[PDB]
């Protein structure tokens, strides 16, 4: 019974100060690292920050470091994000994501509802070949994307993730490491790839399957998100 | 000297005090059950006892082999007369350290837990080596005494009337008093914990007496002579001083004869080793 | 009255069985393998060493993917290792610290353990939350547990010191079938590759072959002198090897129902703790009480090598599914992984 | 007194099985060991190129 | 190594840090093994010092944490699990004085006071408990006083050769249980006559444990 509650938001003048709050319940909060992901209007997702269990590792984005900080409260099961030195380019809705890392774990499984934030007015790159692909009902279509750097490691494990976002709904994890299906997802979806080119295959498309797909990489920080593909009937 | 027999005996002493300490140091690391609190002090004892045998005793042997004239200039005299007053003091304070542990584990077994123990142990293994350095590099890195002899090359530890008393008091007399007091207390406790057959009473006294006598007879004549000679402005023959020096150096031979040979686990490990 | 003639009939039946057993014995297996090229020399070195148990180690079990491992110690802890990187994945605390067995589910979702509390506990490793929790406690034995094996995700078979073995149903927690016939404590189990029969060694110096579906004894094998401590199945599925306290290991054959060969020496006087085979069945590894582990040629009874790296006695021993490594546990609280 | 009857019944049930010669079974073990010999990493050492436990 | 193995290493570091932290909490405790025979008075002993398989009990007296394991409900072979308990601080033994006149139920030619002696002889001289002390309790003494006036001790041992009084019989009984120890150079036996007494039962155990700990500390120097 995982539930996510967030507090804070609303219009504010540039340079204002506030704090973003998160609430967790129904699971061991002390054993999960947390991520902050924002999505500007008419834009894709963007990784913001990461904190591990025990507060032993903290990371920030290139355009975020210096004007942001993260923290957690184990006894109260609370997550914080202090707001300072705000700009007009930070108008986005912030999500909360949990992740656990051991041999065989599936990170980014559960996503929060998020809260709206708005104000008054190299590295691996993920590229999707086609912005919008028409869909024929009852047929099978595929979505393909590529990367500038190979995602194949010495240990043999590759780091590619697929996320589906329903219209007006929080995204959910479909496939992790390009070949493993997440729990609670029907067997219609199937992931594939070879070295640098990855294609996602769907056996059949239904009325529920319509949505926006995203691609992710986890070889190194920061985490880059490819532009979403609009599935149109 | 008085025949080649003395030289052969000194060489055998060098070889024995090097090889035995090397064997002990190898054994502590080889055996993986030797990772407890009272075993780190034995490792410090062994390394301090081997650092003098390996590189402080042959230098004295060649220095006294023919004439009281140093082979090199000021490049070696200062270095040789350094570990001599550092790798020996760190051995006297290691014996005092092993004693204070046994006392606090028989007199106060309650507060001496599995943490307090390790903490106080490691703290002592530091202060011991720190103080050693302070005294050794005092008549040099602050300006004091000679430690420069002359063209006659008479390499000798400073003979300043204040440095002699300071170093002797800070190196020997305080550890001597501490060891005597703690072992008297331990012996009384062991006597009391027997009465309320006879081997358990006639072996404890023998062990304590062996420890005290071995520690005392090998260092008490040297230190008292040093303090008495400069201050009382009295000159002693150069033979007695040399003999006392060899006694002080030879104490390192007896030093692992007690804390390692008579133990059970260490003896079993030695027997297991070829 | 009728007791005397019943005893006489039982004795004559036993004599008839032994007469048939002797009559069907044509020749020993040693003569057949006289002209077989021997293995030669076997050398193995410690590739990994795992530490973290602050007590004696009593059991272990390999995962079905030949990478994960489970160990149980009398410190009250259940640790899941990653053998490749010597990492720790889970650490489960037990209600009772007197544990003497552990097992790993073939599917990889469940882990079971038991001990002196006469209760077998089953743990769930894939909960929705990021933690493990007890899913079912099985009770009904009147003695300490000795072995534990998973038939599948919903069945399990245990053996205890009350001279009985039982087959459980995890969903309901009720004993489906019980096995009787042993007159002493049962100390070991071994499931057939087909998962249709199993064998058990007891303290009365005997072994029996059971039928899981019918719940009846089919065959019994004797020949040991003191007590049986370990048992294991041949990869073919038609033979098994045992290990005792008389410092001897013996190989039995189901189809002929006899004993084929014995593995004894003259410098060995301590009992065997564990027994395991190789992937092809050419070697037989047996742990010993003198801190050593030996390797025997299964078809010639010749010591091919020695695995001496432990301070205290060896208590557990296992071989991976693909046959690339062998792990050993001991009372010095260290797990070592060997390779050839 | 039922223990004696149960024991004698079990003994009677176990004496009706069929048995084969030892040499056959020995040949069957030797043949299996020879057939599965090439895939035994412990028996035949493998090069360190594909050894997962690469220290 | 690849942004997903460092997390595994830090998780393992947290795991073994927690393991080490929990390990030293259970090292500052005294473990005692409770033994006996039948209804010799283990229940009364537990009642005097209190807070299926193995039963455990916890109690504190003077900032010492005690754990007592009762293993009287096994009925299996003692040989196959007695080596699990090697390393306990001490062993508590309970004997009923008022058992010389009584015999076993299923067997008539067996004194109930001889089986206890056999069990004590077996437990005391074991390859696993060579350096472990034993605390001996003689439980029922008032009923022994009541029955000693009319019945003689010669029924059990026809060699008592003494007046049927309390002291001369109790001392003989205590002696009969103390020469069964053939390891006098390494083992010590503490005896206590108690019967529905007060905190005296716990104070004796505290004193014996303190003595055992002090002697164990002294033996590490080769000085005892
Ligand atoms: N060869 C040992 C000499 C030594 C060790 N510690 C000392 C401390 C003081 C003095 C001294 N010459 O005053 C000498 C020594």
């Amino acid at each position: 019974d995982v539930q996510l509650v967030e507090s804070g938001g609303g219009l504010v003048q540039p340079g204002g100060s506030r704090k973003l709050s998160c609430s967790a319940s129904g699971f061991a909060f002390s054993s999960f690292g947390m991520h902050w992901v924002r999505q500007a209007p008419e834009k894709g997702l963007e990784w913001v920050a990461y904190i591990s269990s025990g507060s032993g590792t903290i990371y920030y984005a290139d355009t975020v470091k210096g004007r942001f900080t993260i923290s957690r409260d184990d006894p109260k099961n609370t997550l914080f994000l202090q707001m300072t030195s705000l700009r007009s380019e930070d108008t986005a809705m912030y999500y909360c994501v949990r992740s656990i890392y051991y041999y065989g774990s599936s990170p980014f499984d559960f996503w929060g509802q998020g809260t709206t934030l708005t104000v008054s007015s190299s590295d691996i790159v993920m590229t999707q070949a086609t912005s919008s692909v028409p869909v024929t009902p009852g047929e099978s279509v595929s979505i393909s994307c590529r990367s500038s750097k190979s995602l194949l490691h010495s240990n043999g494990n590759t780091y590619l993730y697929w996320f589906l976002q329903r219209p007006g709904q929080s995204p959910q994890l479909l496939i992790y490491r390009m070949s493993n299906l997440a729990s609670g997802v029907p067997d219609r979806f199937s992931g594939s790839g070879s070295g640098t080119a990855f294609t996602l295959t769907i056996s059949r498309l239904e009325a529920e399957d319509v949505g926006v797909y995203y691609c992710m990489q986890h070889l190194e920080y920061p985490l880059t998100f490819g532009a979403g593909t609009k599935l149109e009937l | 000297v008085f025949g080649v027999l003395i030289l052969t005996l000194l060489g055998f002493l060098v070889a024995a005090t090097f090889a035995w300490n090397l064997l002990v140091l190898a054994t502590i690391l080889r055996v993986r059950t030797f990772h407890r609190v009272p075993h780190n002090l034995v490792a410090s004892m062994a390394v301090s006892d081997v650092l003098v045998a390996a590189l402080v005793m042959p230098l004295s042997l060649v220095h006294e082999l023919s004439g009281r004239r140093w082979q090199l200039g000021r490049r070696l005299c200062q270095l040789w007369i350094a570990c001599d007053v550092l790798c020996c003091t760190a051995s006297i304070w290691n014996v005092t350290a092993i004693a204070l542990d046994r006392y606090w584990s028989i007199t106060r077994h309650m507060e001496y837990t599995l943490r307090t123990r390790k903490c106080v142990s490691n703290v002592m293994i530091a202060l011991t080596w720190a103080l050693s350095a302070v005294i050794s590099l005092a008549p040099l890195l602050f300006g004091w005494g000679e430690t420069y002899s002359e063209g006659s090359e008479e390499c000798q530890v400073s003979r300043e009337p204040s440095y002699a008393v300071f170093s002797t008091v800070g190196a020997f007399y305080l550890p001597l008093c501490v060891v005597l007091f703690v072992y008297w207390k331990i012996y009384k406790a062991a006597k009391f914990r027997v009465g309320s057959r006879e081997q358990k009473e006639q072996r404890a006294a023998l062990m304590v007496g062996i420890l005290i006598g071995v520690f005392v007879l090998c260092w008490i004549p040297f230190f008292l002579t040093e303090l008495i000679s400069p201050l009382c402005s009295c000159d002693i023959p150069a033979i007695w001083k040399s003999i006392f020096l060899w006694l002080g150096y030879s104490n390192s031979f007896f030093n692992p004869l007690i804390y390692t040979a008579f133990n059970k686990n260490y003896n079993s490990a030695f027997k297991n080793f070829f | 009255s009728e007791l005397d003639q019943l005893r006489q009939e039982a004795e004559q039946l036993k004599n008839q069985i032994r007469d048939a057993r002797k009559a069907c014995a044509d020749a020993t297996l040693s003569q057949i393998t006289n002209n077989i090229d021997p293995v030669g020399r076997i050398q193995m070195r410690t590739r990994r060493t795992l530490r973290g148990h602050l007590a004696k180690i009593y059991a272990m079990h390999w995962g079905t993917d030949s990478r994960l491992l489970v160990s149980a110690s009398q410190d009250g802890k259940l640790i899941i290792w990653d053998s490749y990187t010597t990492n720790k994945v889970h650490a489960i605390p037990l209600r009772s610290s007197w544990v003497m067995t552990c097992a790993y589910a073939p599917s990889g979702n469940y882990v079971a353990c038991g001990g002196l509390d006469n209760i077998c506990s089953i743990y769930n490793l894939k909960t929705r939350e990021g933690n493990v929790r007890v899913s079912r406690e099985l009770a009904g034995h009147t003695g300490y547990l000795s072995c534990c094996r998973f038939l599948d995700d919903n069945q399990i078979v245990t053996s205890s010191g009350d001279t009985t073995c039982a087959l459980w149903d995890i969903e309901t927690g009720q004993q489906t079938t019980t096995f009787t016939g042993h007159t002493g404590d049962v100390m070991s189990l071994s499931l057939a590759p087909d998962t249709r029969l199993f064998v058990s060694g007891a303290c009365d110096a005997s072994a029996k072959l059971w039928d899981v579906r019918e719940g009846m004894c089919r065959q019994t094998f004797t020949g040991h002198e003191s007590d049986i401590n370990a048992i294991c199945f041949f990869p073919n599925g038609n033979a098994f090897a045992t290990g005792s306290d008389d410092a001897t290991c013996r190989l039995f054959d189901l189809r002929a129902d006899q004993e084929l060969m014995t593995y004894s020496h003259d410098n060995i006087i301590c009992g065997i703790t564990s027994v395991s085979f190789s992937k092809s069945g050419r070697l037989l590894l047996a742990g010993y009480d003198d801190f050593n582990c030996n390797v025997w040629d299964a078809l010639k009874a010749d010591r091919a090598g020695v695995l001496a790296g432990h301070d205290n006695r060896v208590s557990c021993l296992g071989v991976t599914d693909d046959g690339m490594a062998v792990a050993t546990g001991s009372w010095d609280s260290f797990l070592k992984i060997w390779n050839g | 007194i039922a223990q004696a009857r149960k024991l004698v019944e079990q003994l009677k049930m176990e004496a009706n099985i069929d048995r084969i010669k030892v040499s056959k079974a020995a040949a069957d073990l030797m043949a299996y060991c020879e057939a599965h010999a090439k895939e035994d990493p412990l028996l035949t050492p493998v090069p360190a190129s594909e050894n997962p436990f690469r220290e | 190594l690849s942004a997903e193995d460092k997390a595994a290493v830090e998780r393992s570091k947290m795991i073994d840090r927690n393991l080490r932290e929990d390990g030293e909490k259970a090292a500052r405790e005294v473990k005692l093994l409770l033994l006996g025979a039948g209804e010799s008075g283990k229940n009364t002993i537990v009642k005097q010092m209190k807070i299926t398989g193995i039963v455990e009990t916890h109690f504190t007296f003077k900032d010492l944490h005690f754990k007592m394991f009762d293993v009287g409900a096994q009925r299996s072979e003692r040989k196959k699990w007695i080596h699990c308990f090697e390393g306990v601080t001490a062993i508590i033994f309970c004997v009923a004085l008022s058992d010389y006149d009584l015999v076993l139920a299923e067997d008539e030619e067996m004194n109930r006071m001889h089986a206890s002696m056999k069990l004590f002889d077996s437990i005391c001289n074991n390859k696993w408990f060579t350096d472990t002390s034993i605390i001996l309790f003689l439980n029922k003494k008032d009923l022994f006083e009541e029955k000693i006036k009319k019945s003689p001790l010669t029924i059990c041992y026809p060699e008592y050769a003494g007046s049927n009084t309390y002291e001369e019989a109790a001392a003989y009984i205590q002696c009969q249980f103390e020469d069964l120890n053939k390891r006098k150079d390494t083992k010590e036996i503490y005896t206590h006559f108690t019967c529905s007494t007060d905190t005296k039962n716990v104070q004796f155990v505290f004193d014996a444990v303190t003595d055992v700990i002090i002697k164990n500390n002294l033996k590490d120097c080769g000085l005892f």
